[PDB]
């Protein structure tokens, strides 16, 4: 039971900070990804009430 | 890449339940974010918007400025907060099995070959085991409670 909890502390806690760069990464995505949705959806919205 | 064996990682406390919990929600809402929207920027249709447009020179300085670059809600690596604790609970964690799982492995093969074997001088030996052996069994009662 000590022997298996070396290799799972050790991998849990290099989890932590996989874990913490997945999320901010994921942030700055998805952010970006949305604002160039908004301003091609707002400007193909005016476009086709224009036309 | 381990749900067998990540759930399993923690010890006889139920106390790292909330934090393995957070941990995998987080992952997993991470990787369908990035799946379901798009990979790619935007598609700016300015050949059909600028003129069907009514004023003169309007979709055409909109195309020129949202083609370039903007503002997003990102940040840098500078505040590693989980990475600086990585190394400080490998220290007390997986360096410290070295001295304390490493110590009861050498301990247990002396303790079983002393016990199996000369006859009187041996039995003196295997006499400090035993009790060493005694002491190890009511102490990983204590260590599960």
């Amino acid at each position: 039971d000590q022997v298996s909890n070396l290799k799972d502390v050790v991998s849990t806690t290099k989890a932590l900070f996989e874990m913490s760069k997945e999320t901010a990464a994921l942030e700055a995505e998805a952010f970006e990804l949305k604002q160039k949705v908004a301003v091609a959806s707002e400007a193909k919205s005016v476009l086709d009430s224009w036309v | 890449l381990d749900w067998t064996k990540i759930v399993s990682k923690l010890g006889l406390s139920g106390q790292t339940a909330a934090a393995l919990t957070s941990f995998k929600k987080r992952n997993d809402e991470a990787k369908r974010i990035l799946f379901e929207l798009k990979q790619q920027p935007s598609n700016v249709d300015f050949a059909f918007y600028k003129s069907t447009l009514k004023n003169t020179a309007i979709v055409d300085k909109i195309q020129s400025d949202v083609s370039k670059f903007t503002p997003s809600k990102a940040n840098l690596s500078k505040q590693l907060n989980l990475i600086e604790s990585f190394e400080a609970k490998a220290l007390e964690n997986a360096k410290e099995t070295e001295s304390v799982v490493l110590a009861e492995l050498t301990d247990l093969e002396k303790t079983l070959e002393n016990i199996e074997s000369x006859x009187x001088x041996x039995x003196x030996x295997x006499x400090x085991x035993x009790x060493x052996x005694x002491x190890x069994x009511x102490x990983x009662x204590x260590x599960x409670x």
